[PDB]
């Protein structure tokens, strides 16, 4: 994929997620397309109707009231006009932009539409396997549990280059821990970097011969250091959207290149941002943009705010299919940001409709263990901190493998009941 | 003397290794293509293994018909018949904004323009040097800064902002709506259209990419940085560019790999 912006592609994907999530609202509920109408012209009786949440002035200030919020419609729902909302009746809500939701109400007047009741949107099936590849995953784990170490970047502080913390870190994986599988997302080397970004790159006496570019700078920076890592150690590689060493600049983010990255075949693999895998039967999910920390809600009722913050928005990334259901994206006036590559939004949906057992996002917030809806979300935290501090890595220890009924026997996975997650600091 | 068969043959001479200077006689005879492609020397056609005849037709007119016909122009009876029968890249960066660098030492910040003048930077023999200290640059110290900036540029193009056609209203914005080219404003017939779009990122990148063109540095093509009334306004001369862009080749080879990282993804 060229980097190339369409608008029409975009619009293209936008009225596509609409239509999937009203058919999926349909089919989960029951409900009858007629029941479903248009939203934004005036009608004398009640309708269904679902779409995106926009602010109703295009330029539109920072912060946002339930005042001042509006639903879009698909291209055949409403003609993509979009009605603004009157959430005065409902006393509890979460909305934030760029997800779907389902309203029951009507629209009175003509410029607004009543938001009568919510349609929660129902939680994705978690995943299942066969009895004999449970047996199999037990075979392969010998009796003996998982252990999954996870860590995010960067790796150095702002202001030095010293990466004692990183090698005392594979010290320990390579001889206590002794894990099955090694993640570590992007950035490595950062290009929002202070020093990378005013120049001030000092010589390497630790380079027989200096290096050129960042490229080079990662080959005898990195390369040395990630060689250490243990071969019983299977490790993956994951971009971000600020990793220079990435030829691409965007999200979604496609992998790296193992060859020109230079490490050997033997323990490492590259893989994309987002991406889903299996480790044994656990299905895991990976993102490295920072939805937590960005993703702001507008919330009614005392007992949203009550919950925790983190759980509310696991709940929405679930509940929308999607890792970074936010759109606007992400900007740091300009530096850096989320880079939503749009006309492949697809990219990032959930992988068939199935929420993963485990759910990884990298945040610039602290670091927690938290379980909602059943998934195992995780941000083991940054690994070495602006100053240059220790951080934290996560370590999941998962004991070695609910029957769902049917003519084909299959097992849905239990990881929060299987699974520890300890967030030890680096 | 491009259309003079001397001019030719001089240069294919000193292309040869025939050593002609200013002031020089040169011999030269039309060989069998217009008249100055067939030129060739004296002694060069003499060679009579060469097979390079006189061509009948250029002599034939060019040393007979036209002075015989001027001799014979005022005398009775003749006749002009009878004498013929007997014989026979600005425009596309005018957008571009330039790379601005920093300096490691004095963090003096300048615009770049290649091998050229600068009261910022002097191109030296060893490399790049900021004039304010006198430091020289490494190679990282340019890429990563170049890279940067690159990097930061493709981050406001993804930020996709969004224009409206329609010169009364002309929002800006980056909601999208599912017919994208519709304007948001209330029947705004203004076609939405992305500020910063690819085209521009490209020719960007290309802009770039003859910062550090060898070829365009010693032809000296390059788009110049600073008007005429910029009080920062720098004048070199084209055999030192020539020279500094030879001792600086691996430099700019360097700097052009850094940006066709992007550019062959462009």
């Amino acid at each position: 994929r060229t980097m190339r912006q369409n608008l029409q592609e975009a619009s293209d994907v936008l009225d596509d997620q609409i239509e999937s999530f009203t058919k999926i609202i349909q089919n989960h509920y029951k409900l009858s397309p007629n029941d479903f109408a248009d939203p934004t012209i005036q009608s004398q009786s009640e309708i269904y109707a679902v779409g995106r949440i926009v602010p109703d002035s295009p330029t539109y200030d920072k912060f946002l009231n339930p005042e001042s919020l509006s639903l879009e419609t698909s291209r055949m729902g409403g003609v993509g006009r979009r009605v603004r909302l009157d959430l005065s009746q409902v006393n509890e809500l979460s909305f934030f932009l760029g997800q779907i939701v389902a309203f029951k109400g009507k629209n009175a007047n003509g410029d607004y539409f009543t938001v009568n009741s919510i349609l929660p949107l129902p939680y994705p099936n978690s995943p299942v396997s066969t009895s004999q590849e449970l047996q199999e995953f037990q075979a392969n784990l010998e009796g003996s549990s998982l252990k999954v170490i996870v860590t995010c970047g960067p790796y150095f502080a702002n202001d030095n280059f010293s990466l004692e913390l990183l090698q005392e870190f594979i010290d320990s994986i390579n001889n206590e821990v002794k894990p099955h599988v090694l993640i570590m997302f992007g950035p490595f080397i950062d290009i929002t970097h202070p020093l990378i970004a005013s120049g001030k790159l000092p010589n390497f006496p630790q380079f027989k011969t200096q290096p050129k570019t960042l490229d080079e700078l990662f080959l005898k920076l990195f390369t040395p250091i990630l060689k250490t890592i243990s071969p019983h150690i299977q490790t993956v590689l994951i971009p971000s959207t600020k990793d220079a060493i990435s030829n691409h600049a965007a999200y979604p983010q496609a992998s790296l290149i193992r060859k020109a990255l230079q490490l050997p075949k033997r323990n490492f693999k590259c893989m994309a941002n987002p991406s889903s895998f299996q480790i044994n039967e656990i299905y895991f999910g990976c993102s490295n943009v920072d939805t937590f920390k960005d993703l702001k809600e507008v919330i009614k009722g005392g007992t949203t705010s009550s919950r925790y913050r983190l759980d509310r928005v696991s709940e929405h990334i679930l509940q929308q299919r999607r890792y970074y259901p936010i759109f606007p994206g992400s900007i740091r006036t300009h530096i850096s940001g989320a880079d939503l590559d749009v006309s492949y939004l697809g990219l990032t949906e959930f992988v068939g409709g199935f929420s993963p057992d485990i759910m990884i996002i990298p945040s610039e917030l602290q670091h927690f263990a938290r379980v909602v809806q059943n998934v195992v979300v995780i941000n083991p935290g940054r690994f070495i901190r602006a100053t240059g501090n220790r951080g934290s890595y996560a370590q999941i220890t998962v004991q070695c493998p609910t029957l769902v009924e049917g003519e084909e026997p299959v097992y849905l996975h239990n990881v929060w009941k299987r699974a520890r997650v300890d967030l030890i600091a680096s | 003397g491009k259309n003079m068969p001397a001019v030719q043959v001089a240069l294919r001479m000193r292309k040869a290794g025939r050593v002609v200077k200013a002031g020089s006689v040169i011999t030269f005879v039309i060989t069998k293509l217009s008249v100055a492609e067939r030129a060739h020397a004296l002694n060069e056609v003499m060679i009579k293994s060469n097979n390079l005849i006189p061509d009948p037709q250029y002599y034939l007119e060019k040393q007979i018909f036209a002075p015989v016909e001027r001799l014979l122009e005022r005398i009775d009876s003749f006749n002009v018949v009878r004498l013929s029968e007997a014989l026979g890249d600005v425009e596309r960066f005018k957008d571009t904004v330039t790379l601005e660098l920093s300096c490691p030492s004095c963090d003096k910040r300048f615009p770049f323009g290649g091998i050229v003048s600068s009261n910022y930077y002097r191109v030296s023999y060893n490399g790049l040097q900021c004039k304010h200290c006198e430091q020289l640059f490494t190679p990282l110290q340019l890429t990563s800064q170049i890279e940067h900036s690159i990097r930061a540029h493709i981050s406001l193009y993804y930020a996709g902002w969004l224009q409206c056609d329609d010169s009364t209203c002309g929002i800006v914005t980056r909601q999208v709506s599912v017919f994208g080219k519709r304007c948001l404003n209330d029947g705004c017939t203004g076609v939405m259209r992305y500020k910063y779009s690819d085209k521009q990122l490209y020719n960007q990148l290309l802009y770039f990419d003859s910062l550090f063109d060898c070829e365009k540095n010693k032809k000296q093509e390059l788009k110049p940085i600073y008007l005429p009334d910029d009080l920062d306004y720098p004048q070199l001369t084209e055999s030192s560019i020539k020279a500094l862009t030879e001792q600086n080749r691996e430099l700019m080879e360097t700097g052009r790999s850094v940006v066709q990282k992007y550019l062959n993804d462009c």
